[PDB]
């Protein structure tokens, strides 16, 4: 009976391309606990930190997946998730808003 | 004000792919401040905040670590158990992974003393079995969990989680609080700013963020004219920003020239008075 | 403090 990731894509900071930041990918509300969560740079997998496992009152789990990150007008950040409740896996393109 | 102290354990089957695993942390309010992981190779409990890093920890108890570390391995002993008895139970076959998450803890009134017990289990995600607030009686959610009831009763085990509570929980979280003051107590207020974002000719959306804020309890909202629009706006689950402070936007989309018709609402514990705020 | 459960299920 599984439930569906929520996904949020954000930097700690708000983004000055230019400055080193923080990019986060927060994943929520999913179960079972079993989740693939990558940050990708133009659709390449960056090397990344995740939160210890946790869940929710409601049983559901929740990682925090993060990396060091330089944002660039010549670059695109996304978070990559594949999940049993998911056909395939979600990206979610990094927008600075 | 209201603190809990709460530990959150999952243990998950990996038929074919080697023996349960298990995880444990542990939290103050929204601080974590301990991990275990049984797949580690010397698996020990870790401190995961820097005040469980100082010397307090050696003469409060010298043996903290070990002792931590010593009931995790018996927690994770106990749910390999589990996680056979209730593939009997549930009458599962061996090949399918499932899943057994226990969370227990205290809640402290603002007078200091105990205001609440948890100690409650789930299997695959849904509700398993709970200790009443009587801390002597359980709600099995089902049949299989009725058989634990009937184990757990007859063998007199809630009285073991109650003496737990009643000494080691409330002093250690009364221990934490104090130990972690600058952390814990010391709340830190969400700095607030609108942003605007053309999104149409028709709607630019005006964005109330909040952030770097603690605890993580907080209110969002947008009025206009004195008219709350909770059900007409767009607001994001409260999200970490990765250095122990949280995160969270709300935006309503309005037509141009309606900007300073809209109010963001802000409140939160480490604000004196509440947050009101528009376009620039 | 952590505590570990008595009995299995």
């Amino acid at each position: 009976e599984p439930r569906t990731p929520k996904i949020q894509v954000y930097s700690r900071h708000p983004a000055e391309n230019g400055k080193p930041n923080y990019l986060n990918c927060y994943v929520y509300g999913f179960h079972p606990p079993q989740i693939e969560i990558d940050l990708l740079k133009n659709g390449q997998k960056m090397k990344t930190e995740q939160s210890d496992l946790s869940f929710s009152k409601d049983w559901s789990f929740y990682l925090l997946v993060h990396t060091d990150f330089t944002p660039s007008t010549v670059d695109e950040y996304s978070c990559r998730v594949n999940h049993s409740s998911l056909a395939a896996p979600h990206m979610v393109k990094w927008d600075r808003n | 004000g209201p603190h809990s102290l709460r530990y959150f354990y999952t243990s998950v089957s990996r038929p074919g792919r080697g023996e349960p695993r298990f995880l444990a942390v542990g939290y103050v309010d929204d601080t974590q401040f301990v991990r275990f992981d049984s797949d580690a190779p010397n698996p020990k409990a870790e401190p995961r905040a820097p005040w469980m890093q100082q010397p307090w920890v050696e003469q409060e108890d010298p043996e903290y670590f070990h002792r931590s570390t010593r009931i995790f391995k018996g927690a994770a002993q106990i749910d390999r158990g589990n996680l056979q008895t209730l593939r009997g139970y549930y009458n599962q076959s061996e090949d399918g992974s499932h899943t057994i998450q226990r969370m227990f803890g205290c809640d402290l009134g603002p007078d200091g003393r105990l205001l609440r017990g948890y100690n409650q289990y789930a299997y695959d995600g849904a509700d398993y079995i709970a200790l009443n607030e009587d801390l002597t009686s359980w709600t099995a959610a089902d049949m299989a969990a009725q058989i634990t009831k009937r184990k757990w009763e007859a063998a007199g085990d809630a009285e073991h989680y109650r003496s737990y509570l009643e000494g080691l929980c409330v002093k250690w979280l009364q221990i934490y609080l104090d130990k972690g003051k600058e952390t814990l107590q010391r709340a830190d207020p969400p700095k607030a700013h609108v942003t605007h974002h053309p999104v149409s000719a028709r709607e630019v959306t005006l964005r109330c963020w909040a952030l770097g804020f603690y605890p993580a309890d907080i209110s969002l909202t947008w009025q206009r004219d004195g008219e709350d629009q909770t059900q007409d706006m767009e607001l994001v689950e409260t999200r970490p920003a990765g250095d122990g402070t949280f995160q969270k936007w709300a935006a309503v989309g309005v037509p141009p020239g309606e900007e300073q018709r809209y109010t963001c609402h802000v409140q939160h514990e480490g604000l004196p008075e509440p947050l009101t705020l528009k376009w620039e | 403090t952590p505590q570990s459960a008595p009995h299995g299920v």
